[PDB]
Parts: structure tokens; C-alpha cells; sequence
RNA sequence: UAGGUAGUAGGUUUAUUAAGAGUUAAACCUAGCCAACGAUCCAUAAUCGAUAAUGAAAGUUAGAACGAUCACGUUGACUCUGAAAUAUAGUCAAUAUCUAUAAGAUACAGCAGUGAGGAAUAUUGGACAAUGAUCGAAAGAUUGAUCCAGUUACUUAUUAGGAU
RNA sequence: AAAAAUAAAAUCCAUAAAUAAUUAAAAUAAUGAUAUUAAUUACCAUAUAUUUUUAUAUGGAUAUAUUUUAAUAGUCCUGACUAAUAUUUGUGCCAGCAGUCGCGGUAACACAAAGAGGGCGAGCGUUAAUCAUAAUGGUUUAAAGGAUCCGUAGAAUGAAUUAUAUAUUAUAAUUUAGAGUUAAUAAAAUUAAUUAAAGAAUUAUAAUAGUAAAGAUGAAAUAAAUAAUUAUAAGACUAAUAUAUGUGAAAAUAUUAAUUAAAUAUUAACUGACAUUGAGGGAUUAAAACUAGAGUAGCGAAACGGAUUCGAUACCCGUGUAGUUCUAGUAGUAAACUAUGAAUACAAUUAUUUAUAUAUAUAUAUAUAAAUAAUAAAUGAAAAUGAAAGUAUUCCACCUGAAGAGUACGUUAGCAAUAAUGAAACUCAAAACAAUAGACGG
RNA sequence: AAUAUGAAUUAAUGCGAAGUUGAAAUACAGUUACCGUAGGGGAACCUGCGGUGGGCUUAUAAAUAUCUUAAAUAUUCUUACA
């Protein structure tokens, strides 16, 4: 759900403003892939599965009995009195989805505004979804993949 | 007319003094 | 507006200057015949006896044209050429007559800006 | 704020006082006569320090800021002379310290307000002959001579071309005394090039800056991932910059690597020439869809960007 | 105040800053691009040492609030490459600079 | 301009055509078809480009010039020939003019030119030398296509004197 | 530092044109309209050397030299936007100028000129036109949230896992977090419609004794009483509680009871995305108004009178018709207001109530929601908003300077008043909001 | 029947100057203003009915207060004592 992803992006911005160290997001495959990319790119300190009440200390198998109570817990980073994850916005919106070929993704990473999408800025992460997998735009260009430009994180 | 436009000439005149 | 409202017509209004000489019918100038020469009083805070003229254009439109320059020899039945341009202090006078065209002569003894007053170059 | 400003000298000068009614002089004209000094009966300005050319390979460029407008000196002793109350020229009261230790860079800077413009070094008549004899006789490559004397390859190729013209001129006695006099005078006005002097040597690593690369792309990679010029070249989809430099050094006609044969693959026919025919037909194979004048092409003749060219005879022709 | 400058000539990336009624959109530019911005921003860039910049001011164009907004944008809306790298624990490479390196 | 449509929407068959189809004509059935994402109606307009103008760009404007396409040759309909024409043909009628007064001829949106209208747009020019087109076996003939020149700062470009 | 001005003349050296010779190319088998061809060369020709080019020497050709020879730009502008500092004259709100702001009433940088100056330049200016010049927008208070909700289309949007496919979509299976169904348990007595009752007072009438003034107002005057105690009749209204708290989609809703309908929380089970929003459409919708029939105490447009006033078509007083009430309808409008559409996810605190639950050493304590108040952050033109007017997403409505105008015309609907829909021309460079400091306030 | 033109005839409105008759609005504007609707009046406006605040949140006391070693002891103290 792109709506759920929009909710998460707005949630992370709200948490950054108040500087909470730990927050939770909905437990779904898309959310987990989104969070994992942020973690590997250095935007998130930690990524743990858990429940509505907090991160799990020991592994808890997820089943239909507890799926409704599952959450993903992410740790936010702050350095030099500045939040590392300041902004998080969707590019492809629920009411206007954007699919780009690899050629147009290369132009976006080269300073060209494609379909009103502002080009990639220094230190910014743009995520792309291809065949239900989320990857950095630079990785999609390396794999010659065409995909939906989901969001940009800075 | 007096108040508003009088300063246009004086404030440019202030800049005249700057070169002086 | 929402994305669907934009799809249905919603959008920013366009900016393009509007015509201020509708009676010319998108022509640089139109010939006309002076119906009556008149003297009009500027709107305040201006004071003067502004010379104007009512003119019937070759397209049937009747307009009020300002006669520029000091002194004019325009009369009734005189052939005049009317161009765009309003007289700011005279409401309803939206046009100018061209000096040195038709039966309207150039300004007598004009030295500066002669081309604007139909004055030929002195030898 | 802006107003018309008569270009009065920035430095102090003797302004006009009370004037006889028929002089009709200007403060600009009197400031110029003070800069120029007296004019002799021969029409010369001997007191001006710029009237005569330097003869020691050191350019005499104007230094109004450092001399504060004092341009007069003794024509033989080169000792400063300034205007006095009597209306005569004499020694200045205090020596000018700004004119005795001038930076080396300033000496080569002709325009006071632009320090990014410097004169070039003149090559001595000996270095030119050496370069000419090495490329032509010894058979060295322009890349070698360029890397030896610290001269850019185009300049090296130009020296060979010009020395060839000087040999033909000297072989037909076309270099007159006046030309020799002028050449020597101009030679003694510029700093001579020294191949050994490191600062005088021309940079040999310059490459044209492309446009696609002029933008600033940034990549976020692992903290310990190595990224070097070759990786950057792949990202920008350009040949390595070192390769560009090497390909630019093999362009000289006498440089190594100069090659042009991949184009000798176009069938050409030279039509039969018969006695009495004033011209020969040359046919060049082409491909339908590429050859021909296109239909409905933009006419630019009535536009500001109309294409203007020059034919083999040098005559201006519309393209 | 000190303002971060990328290569001592331009800003780091693009800036979309709102200062009261002034909407400032500033974009970094290539070397030799010059200053193509509101005249108020031009003077500030000249004093600060910014040589290449593009931008557009929307909504309010009050000179006073453009100047203050610009100063604030140069400080609160910029992040150096070094600061981004340290915060994320990643290496950030300027591809254009590496292309001309040894 | 909110309802529109009655060959109208669909089915079957014949006629017609090289050929599909309510395309046209005839017959018989079904009750459909279009429409507030704008039907029907009215007004306006020749359309477009790798053309021109403008803008950072998306676009916007023009549609003269170059090129592509369509329509028309005073107006309407019809017919003949033909692969193809409601032909700048023929027939009849309409409007205007003309002379030969005939069931007549002409219609400059071919070139030049004239009057009119308009703010405003040119020579009643030269040549078939070139490139094409038509006729001819050829020799050749014809060509206001075309190529040239004339008029007009309408546009563009170059030049319209340097040193002292 | 007031220049005009290296500007002029003059000096040096050129080229164009002319003149002379020569002469391509468009075209060749031949044919040239253009054409008095372009170009080249400067006595012509030739030889040698000679990037080019140059140079020497030769044959003929004139008197040691060898055809001649130049250079007259216009147009707009100089207060600001907008480049134009060297000043001066005439005019005096006249004459005139003007794209915008404006200029001119005797020291005019703006009009008409001189001087000087700034543009562009065989063009310059001007008019008519095209493109660009802010939505990288808004709607509490400035243009702009539909009165309200229900719900159709939506070529609008919308959960989870897995597997395929031709892939942000489709299909299948599976799942329960959204959305619903039923029951259990606890809680509450409101909101609709209907029926049945109660209450204080008011007015009228009659009686009673008892009198002579009463009533009204700023003060006045107009129209066996007033007051008191009884009895009777009629219509309308609903004191305290009470905060419209709460409830209801909004409009609305507070004397009592009853009938019918709807409405809360938690738990259990169940369905398995069945949801959100909602053009058109539908329904409801204060007061006034209208149609028909009843009612009519009090109040009260109008009308008629009394006052006030210089006047008083008013404010105040009297008499008081429609109306206000009920029944059955029409109509669909309000500052129908929170001047703020609905839904979902989310974000830092305190206080106060309410609800549910938990515990006990039984009355507090601990929890989780809701409401309200004051705030952090954030937002904002600010005033302020504060769980939205914050951070985001989805859908609908609406706005594009003022005035003209919610007008005109047409259409649709209505018994009618009217309601909905809804322009253009002309004119102007205004117009509006928040906030600041004053002034003023019966 | 439509489109266009003129049109007897007739409706609305703007600007300009410029007086006149009142004093309706902005302060408690001297009767709170405005919204909807109805009636009336030279004109603004007046009156009835409900609504709104873009007017009254502009909101600010019926007062009353207590016992342990006042010092040879707390008050001093400078890295000390412990
Ligand atoms: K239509
Ligand atoms: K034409
Ligand atoms: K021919
Ligand atoms: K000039
Ligand atoms: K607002
Ligand atoms: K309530
Ligand atoms: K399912
Ligand atoms: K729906
Ligand atoms: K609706
Ligand atoms: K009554
Ligand atoms: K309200
Ligand atoms: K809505
Ligand atoms: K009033
Ligand atoms: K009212
Ligand atoms: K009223
Ligand atoms: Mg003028
Ligand atoms: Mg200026
Ligand atoms: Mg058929
Ligand atoms: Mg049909
Ligand atoms: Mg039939
Ligand atoms: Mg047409
Ligand atoms: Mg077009
Ligand atoms: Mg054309
Ligand atoms: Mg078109
Ligand atoms: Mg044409
Ligand atoms: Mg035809
Ligand atoms: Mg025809
Ligand atoms: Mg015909
Ligand atoms: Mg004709
Ligand atoms: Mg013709
Ligand atoms: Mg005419
Ligand atoms: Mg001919
Ligand atoms: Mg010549
Ligand atoms: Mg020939
Ligand atoms: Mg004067
Ligand atoms: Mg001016
Ligand atoms: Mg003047
Ligand atoms: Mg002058
Ligand atoms: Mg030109
Ligand atoms: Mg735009
Ligand atoms: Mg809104
Ligand atoms: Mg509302
Ligand atoms: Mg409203
Ligand atoms: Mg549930
Ligand atoms: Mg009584
Ligand atoms: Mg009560
Ligand atoms: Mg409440
Ligand atoms: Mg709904
Ligand atoms: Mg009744
Ligand atoms: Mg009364
Ligand atoms: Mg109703
Ligand atoms: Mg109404
Ligand atoms: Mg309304
Ligand atoms: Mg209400
Ligand atoms: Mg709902
Ligand atoms: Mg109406
Ligand atoms: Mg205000
Ligand atoms: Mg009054
Ligand atoms: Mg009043
Ligand atoms: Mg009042
Ligand atoms: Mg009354
Ligand atoms: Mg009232
Ligand atoms: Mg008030
Ligand atoms: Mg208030």
C-alpha cells in the first residue's frame, strides 16, 4: 500500500522533529523492505521486529494469531544536534503513480527533471520498486531494471 | 505624493554621498 | 484543487494583455472622417482644454480621438487616421489621431520629436 | 544611484586655476599634458617613461597605481622627475617605495585592473632552430619535443611551420633591413622563454572540459569502498581523463600515434575526361535517406542567424 | 556567520526554504554559471562568496524578507557532504572531482 | 442549445459495386442507438510538419514564406468518357457581361495589369541559356511551368577610412 | 574637477569607383535570358627561380621612370521605473506631456527650446499583434466550504501473506488490523413522531364590599372604575433545575407520563476489504411569506390617533388589522457561522471532568479512552490555530482585481412572493486583510 | 424556423462635475449593527419576526493563623576532622 507508505514517511518526519530515539511502523513486506533500505543506507540505527508494545527481545514467530499485533521498530539517528533523517516524501503517489524506464532513471540521477520529479540531490536516497522488491535507484540502473519511483529520503 | 516620492530622490541622494 | 479537478478544468488563469483599441479591429490604424471637433475638460486633479475629435472609422465604428501637439487644423469632414492609445485624463477618449496624415497637418514649428508630430526635417 | 561621471584621473594632478578667457581649456586636457610632459620640436615626448620601448626583455607596462600618476623621468638617467610650483620638472621630495620592489607577476601584467592577463614568453631564435631541426632532421616526435622543452604540442607544430616560412624568406632575400630591425626591437621587449625554468614551462596536462561532466553527480557508497578516476569515468560514461590527454597528444602532424585510415572505405568514381572538356565529374557513393537536400527545411535567409560561409577562393558565400 | 559552500563557489544541492511569506527556490550550478537570481540574493551571494547559483522567489518578494530568508536558508537548509557522510556512516564521492583526479 | 434520433440502432434478403456496410433503392422483422467525461443544435475555422515565433522547459502562437494533405476554379444539380471526374469537360438552370442574335460566347482564385475595398502588398519586363513538362521517328515546335531581371529598407547579411 | 574637443583643419598612407587590359562559371556536340557577368590585374606578353607569395630577367609598349583616385546619418530619449550631473531660456494648473506613478498655479531635471549627455543605427520611433514575465496556488479573519446529511457513476481512491502471470496490475488461495452482523454483560433516559396530562400567570365577564381617581411616561397626552376577595371562560406559553451539559445530519432540542423508532461501552462468536469520498440525484431544512379550514388570550408589521421635534412618514404612548397558534399543503431561503467539507495515519506536555477496568491495608490508588482548558513543536500576512489552521494521504465543493452584479436576458420550478442557473459592455488603478502608533468617543 | 442588420419603442447601469433634503453608518455614532423575510416612507431609511457577533469573556477578594532548651550550643569554619 502506497497509502501506508505515505503514512510511514510522514510518521518518521514527525518523530524526527521531536527527536524520539525509537518508533514503530506497520508490519508488512513493503514496510520491512523500505525500512531495511534505510537501515543499510545509514538513515536508521536499528531495525527490529516486535509487537504493539515494543521490540521483541527473543524471536517471536509471526502467525495469523498475532499478525494484527505485529509492528516494526526502527531507531532514529541524530548527530551534531541535527536529525540524520530530516525529510521523507513519496514520489509515486496513490493518485498518480510514476513508472520510469531505466533510461529515464539515469536522467533523473543526472540532473534532469523527469515528469516533474526533481533530480536526485547530493546525499539523497531515492527508492524504486521493481517486481515487489525495493532498491536504490542507482542499483536499479545497475541491474537495467524498470520500476516505480516510490520515494526520496534525505 | 510628497512623503512617498520625496525619499526616492533622497535615498538615491544618500547613495550620491556614498561615492562622494 | 485536487488532481481530478485539474483534469476537469481547474487551473491557473492565463496572463496575456487585453486589447485596448477594440474599434480598430486589430489594425495598426484606420482612416476616418471627423464628425465634430470638441474641447474637453480633464478629470481632476488636471486642468486644461484638451482638444479631441469624434471620428467615424471606415468600419462604421465612431470613436473619440485625442489630437496631440500644439495647434491643429482639424475640422468637420476632415479625413483623419486614427491609431491606438488612450488619453489618460480624458475618460472615453481611447484613440489618437496621427499628425501629418490625411488632412491633419504636422505640428507647426515642431523641432524635437518631429516623427511623433508629422514634422519634416528643416533644411 | 548612478550619474554621468567625467573620467577625471584618480590620482592627484594640478587643476586649472583662473584662465585667460581665450584659452578654453579643460581639466582633462591639462591632466594629459602633465602625463605626457613637454613635446619637443620633433614631436616627441622624451620625458614620459613610456615613450620609448624597453630593450632588456622586461616589458614596460603602465603602473599608474604604484607611481600615483607620476609618469615623467629623465630620458637618460631614468630618474623620477615631478612638476613643481615654478612649472619646471625636478627630483621628487621623497622616493617612491612602491616602485622599487615590484612583484615578478606584476611586471608581466599589462593592465593594472586585470591580474589574470599576462604576456606570453618569446622563444629565442636558437630554441626555434633546435625544435625545427629535431622534428624535421632528427625525426623526434612532437610529444617528445613538447615534454622536453615544456611547450604545448600545438605551439611546437606552429614553430616548425613558421621556421619553414622564414627559411624560404631568407632563401629569397625577402627579409629586409626594416623587418630585421622591427623583429629585433620586438624581441627585446618580451621575457625570453627558458625551458629549464620550471615556472616558465607550460602545463602539459590540460584537457578540454566536456559539458556532460560539468554537472556535479554524487554517489553514496560504502564507507571503505575505493572509488577512483576510472570508476568515475564509467559513471559519467566517458573515457578516462588520462586517455583523453593521451589521445590529444597524438594529434600533432609530427606527433606519435597520428593515424587516419578508417575513412578510406567510400567508393569514389572519377569520370572519364575527354579532350575539350573543361571539368571532370567525381562521384561519391552515398545512401538513400541520408544524401540529398531535404524538402521543407527551415529557410534562415531572412533571419539573424542566416548561415554565412567562405569558399576555397575566400569569397563570402551563403550556405 | 559562516555559510557552507560547495567548492567555495556554490551551495550543496538545492534549497526550498520558506521564510515568512517568501518562498525561496535555490539551485546549485556548474562552475562558470554565474549568479542568476533575484537582485537581493545577488548582492548577498557576492558578499558571501557564492559565484554560481540559480533560483526563483515565489509569493512575497519583499526585499527585507528575501535577504533574511536567504541568510537563514544558507545556514539552516544546507548540509555539507562531510556532515552527511558522518551522520550516515557512508562515503560520498564527487564524481566530477574524481574524474579529474590522478 | 438538454434532450436527440425514425433509415433512426440492430437482424434477414435482393439490387447495385472490383469490393464490406441502412452507402444507395426495395421488402420483411426486432426496439433499439446517442447523451452532463456534453448528445443534438448554433457559431467560428482549411489542416499539419524534421516550418516560423517565443520560453529554462512543459507549452503557447502562427499556418505568409519551404514542404505535406484536403477543398475549390462565378453558383447548383446531373450525365458522358475513363482505372479514377458529380471534371476549370458536357447538359440544364442561376447571376453578370458581351456580339455574331444564336437552344451564342465569356466568368483572370494562370501571368502581367485595371477599378473597387483597405492602414497595407510590386512589372500590362526578358528568355526558353538552365531544370522540367507536352507533341514529334527525327529535325524540331510549344511552355507567364521555370529561370532571370524590374518595383518595394518588408526581413537578413556585408560594406559604408585608417594612422597621426 | 565645466566642458564642447582629437572633435575640426592639417599631415601620412590606402582602398572603392572610374579608366584600361583581361575574363571565368552557370553548358556544352552546340546553344547564356541574366549581362555593360563575377573575379582578377594595373603598360601587355614571356622565361626562370619563386605554400602562398616573391623576385630577377626578358619580348613588344609610352616619357630614367610608367592610369586615376575619393568619403556630410538618422531617429528616440536624459524625474522614477530606465542608460543619460554642465547648465540656461520661455511658459505659469495656461500651452501642453503621459506605458505606470504623475508633471504644469513664476528657482519646471517631466511642458516648448539652447547647451551638454544616453541609446539604437540605415535605420529609429510609434500603433496593431504573438511569446515570455508566479500557481515549485488558494478558500477562519483578504476573491473562495455546498444549510445539512444520504447515496449513484467515478474512464476516483482504498488492508495483509503466498504463488503464478504477460506484473504496482491481473488471477487464485489464504489472513483479520479497516468496515460490518448477532448475542452476552453493564450503562443511559436523550432524540424523533404520536397520544394522554399538569402548572404559574394573563385577559375578559360576573359578584362582593369599598371607594374617587386610575393608567402611562423623561414629563405628558390619547384611549360605581383602578386596587382587593371570590366564581367562570378562553388561548398561548413552559419558573427553578440549566451547563444546550447532553442529544440530533443540519435545521433543532429542557413541564409530566405513555406507545413506537433510533442511539453507548466491553466481551464472545461470526463475515472476510463487503471501505472512503461522492458529480448528477435524493431527503430534511429557522424566521418571514403564501393556499384551505379552525383558533385568536397576549404580543404585534400596517393603518388611525397621542406625544417629542424647527420638522418626526421615527425612536416613546394608545387603539390595535395581517401575522404569531393548530390541521393539511406550497416554497427551499438565513451572519442556515466554528464565517473553518468529509475520511484516514501520525506528533511533545499539563490541568480538569466523564467512562470502563483493575486492585486492595477500603475508600482511595493504578490503568486505558473521550471531552474541555492552557501550551511545546510546527504552521501562519499576522490575529492566532494546537490535535488542527501541524506532519501526510484520498475524495468532493469553491475562488482568480474593484465596481457593474448575484444585476440583465433566457430557462426551469412554484398559487404567489420568489428560488435556482447566471453574463457582457462601459469605467477605473484601484480594491481588501492582519497588525502598529496616534487622534477621537454623548 | 434560424442567423444577421436596422428599428418605433422601452429597461438597467457607470463616470463626471455639482448643488440640494436629511443625518443612515464608523465611539454605547447618540434607537446595538448586520443576515433572511414582510409591510411602510421624499430620500437615505423606519417597523415586525427569527437569526448572527463581524457588541458587552469588556470577565479581577464578605479581611482575620500556632508552644521548647537565643546560644558556654546555631551563626565562624578554607581539604581539616575523621
Ligand atoms: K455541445
Ligand atoms: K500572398
Ligand atoms: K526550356
Ligand atoms: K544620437
Ligand atoms: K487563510
Ligand atoms: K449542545
Ligand atoms: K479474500
Ligand atoms: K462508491
Ligand atoms: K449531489
Ligand atoms: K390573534
Ligand atoms: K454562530
Ligand atoms: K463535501
Ligand atoms: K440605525
Ligand atoms: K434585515
Ligand atoms: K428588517
Ligand atoms: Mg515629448
Ligand atoms: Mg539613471
Ligand atoms: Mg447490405
Ligand atoms: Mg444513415
Ligand atoms: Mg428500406
Ligand atoms: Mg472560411
Ligand atoms: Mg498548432
Ligand atoms: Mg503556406
Ligand atoms: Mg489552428
Ligand atoms: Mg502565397
Ligand atoms: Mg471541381
Ligand atoms: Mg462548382
Ligand atoms: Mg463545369
Ligand atoms: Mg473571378
Ligand atoms: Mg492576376
Ligand atoms: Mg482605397
Ligand atoms: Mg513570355
Ligand atoms: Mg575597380
Ligand atoms: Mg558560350
Ligand atoms: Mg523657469
Ligand atoms: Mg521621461
Ligand atoms: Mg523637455
Ligand atoms: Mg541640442
Ligand atoms: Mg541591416
Ligand atoms: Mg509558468
Ligand atoms: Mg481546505
Ligand atoms: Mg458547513
Ligand atoms: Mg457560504
Ligand atoms: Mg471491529
Ligand atoms: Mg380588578
Ligand atoms: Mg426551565
Ligand atoms: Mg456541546
Ligand atoms: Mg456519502
Ligand atoms: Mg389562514
Ligand atoms: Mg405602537
Ligand atoms: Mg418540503
Ligand atoms: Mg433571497
Ligand atoms: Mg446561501
Ligand atoms: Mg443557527
Ligand atoms: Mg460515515
Ligand atoms: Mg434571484
Ligand atoms: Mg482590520
Ligand atoms: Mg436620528
Ligand atoms: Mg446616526
Ligand atoms: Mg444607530
Ligand atoms: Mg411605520
Ligand atoms: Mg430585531
Ligand atoms: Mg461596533
Ligand atoms: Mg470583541
Amino acid at each position: 500500500s502506497l497509502v501506508k507508505l505515505a503514512n510511514t514517511c510522514a510518521h518518521l518526519q514527525n518523530c524526527s522533529k521531536v527527536r524520539v530515539a525509537l518508533t514503530s511502523i506497520p508490519y508488512t513486506k513493503l514496510q520491512l523492505q523500505f525500512a531495511y533500505n534505510l537501515y543499510q543506507q545509514g538513515f536508521l540505527s536499528s531495525l527490529q521486529k516486535g509487537s504493539t508494545m515494543g521490540p521483541d527481545k527473543d524471536f517471536v514467530e509471526v502467525t495469523p494469531d498475532n499478525i494484527s499485533t505485529r509492528r516494526l521498530w526502527v531507531g532514529l539517528k541524530y548527530r551534531d544536534n541535527k536529525p540524520v533523517l530530516s525529510s521523507c516524501k513519496l514520489i509515486s503517489k496513490p493518485n498518480s503513480r510514476i513508472h520510469l524506464p531505466m533510461e529515464d532513471m539515469k536522467k533523473l540521477c543526472s540532473g534532469v527533471t523527469i515528469r516533474n520529479i526533481k533530480p536526485l540531490q547530493p546525499g539523497e536516497l531515492i527508492l524504486v520498486r521493481a517486481h515487489n522488491n525495493i532498491m536504490d535507484i542507482n542499483e536499479a540502473i545497475s541491474k537495467k531494471l524498470d520500476g516505480e519511483v516510490l520515494c526520496r529520503v534525505k | 505624493q510628497k512623503a512617498r516620492k520625496a525619499m526616492e530622490s533622497y535615498n538615491e541622494l544618500e547613495d550620491s554621498l556614498q561615492f562622494d | 484543487a485536487t488532481l481530478n479537478q485539474i483534469k476537469r478544468g481547474s487551473g491557473p488563469p492565463r496572463r496575456k494583455k487585453i486589447s485596448t483599441a477594440p474599434q480598430l479591429d486589430q489594425c495598426p490604424q484606420r482612416k476616418g472622417v471627423v464628425l465634430r471637433v470638441m474641447v474637453l475638460k480633464p478629470k481632476k486633479p488636471n486642468s486644461a482644454q484638451r482638444k479631441a475629435c469624434r471620428v467615424r472609422l471606415t468600419n462604421g465604428n465612431v470613436v473619440s480621438a485625442y489630437i496631440p501637439g500644439e495647434g491643429h487644423d482639424a475640422q468637420e469632414h476632415s479625413i483623419v487616421y486614427v491609431r491606438g492609445g488612450r488619453c489618460q485624463d480624458l475618460p472615453g477618449v481611447k484613440y489618437h489621431v496621427i499628425r501629418g496624415a490625411g488632412d491633419l497637418s504636422g505640428v507647426v514649428n515642431r523641432i524635437s520629436s518631429r516623427s511623433k508630430y508629422g514634422a519634416k526635417k528643416p533644411s | 544611484f548612478s550619474r554621468r561621471r567625467i573620467a577625471y584621473p584618480f590620482y592627484p594632478f594640478k587643476k586649472l586655476g583662473r584662465q585667460h578667457p581665450k584659452k578654453h581649456d579643460t581639466n582633462l586636457k591639462t591632466a594629459m599634458r602633465q602625463f605626457l610632459g613637454p613635446k619637443n620640436y620633433k614631436g616627441e615626448y622624451v620625458m614620459n617613461k613610456y615613450f620609448t620601448v624597453p630593450t632588456n626583455h622586461v616589458p614596460n607596462y603602465i603602473k599608474p597605481d604604484l607611481e600615483r600618476g607620476q609618469s615623467l623621468e629623465h630620458p637618460v638617467t631614468k630618474k623620477p622627475l615631478q612638476l613643481r610650483y615654478d612649472g619646471t620638472l625636478g627630483p621628487p621630495p621623497v622616493e617612491n617605495k612602491r616602485l622599487q620592489n615590484i612583484f615578478k607577476d606584476r611586471l608581466l601584467q599589462p593592465f593594472p585592473s586585470n591580474p589574470h592577463c599576462k604576456t606570453n614568453y618569446v622563444l629565442s631564435p636558437q630554441l626555434k632552430q633546435s625544435i625545427f631541426e629535431e622534428i624535421t632532421v632528427e625525426g623526434l616526435s612532437a610529444q617528445q619535443v613538447s615534454q622536453k622543452y615544456g611547450l604545448k604540442i600545438p605551439r611546437v607544430e606552429a614553430i616548425v611551420k613558421l621556421v619553414s616560412v622564414e627559411n624560404s624568406w631568407n632563401r629569397r632575400n625577402r627579409v629586409s633591413s626594416d623587418l630585421k630591425t622591427m623583429d629585433e626591437t620586438l624581441y627585446r621587449m618580451f621575457p625570453v622563454f627558458d625551458s629549464d625554468a620550471s615556472f616558465k614551462r607550460e602545463n602539459l596536462s590540460e584537457i578540454p572540459v566536456p559539458q556532460k561532466t560539468l554537472a556535479s553527480r554524487f554517489l553514496t557508497i560504502a564507507e571503505s569502498e575505493p572509488f577512483g578516476p576510472v570508476d568515475a569515468a564509467h559513471v559519467l560514461e566517458l573515457e578516462p581523463a588520462v586517455e583523453t590527454l593521451r589521445n590529444l597528444s597524438t594529434v600533432g602532424e609530427h606527433s606519435s600515434g597520428h593515424q587516419q585510415s578508417t575513412n578510406k572505405n567510400t567508393k569514389v568514381i572519377y569520370g572519364e575526361l575527354v579532350e575539350g572538356e573543361r571539368s571532370q565529374y567525381k562521384f561519391t557513393n552515398a545512401k538513400v535517406g541520408k544524401v540529398g537536400y531535404r524538402y521543407g527545411s527551415g529557410n534562415r535567409d531572412n533571419k539573424k542567424d542566416r548561415r554565412i560561409g567562405f569558399n576555397k577562393l575566400g569569397q563570402m558565400v551563403y550556405i | 556567520k559562516e555559510i557552507p559552500r560547495y567548492e567555495n563557489r556554490t551551495i550543496y544541492g538545492d534549497i526550498d526554504f520558506r521564510y515568512h511569506g517568501v518562498k525561496l527556490h535555490l539551485r546549485s550550478a556548474k562552475p562558470g554559471f554565474g549568479l542568476r537570481v533575484n537582485h537581493v540574493i545577488f548582492e548577498i551571494c557576492e558578499c558571501a562568496g557564492i559565484k554560481d547559483l540559480s533560483g526563483k522567489v515565489y509569493k512575497s518578494r519583499n526585499d527585507m524578507n528575501i535577504a533574511k530568508g536567504t541568510i537563514e536558508a544558507f545556514t539552516k537548509a544546507q548540509k555539507t557532504l562531510d556532515e552527511v557522510a558522518l551522520g550516515r556512516g557512508k562515503k560520498l564521492v564527487d564524481v566530477r572531482k574524481v574524474y579529474y583526479s590522478s
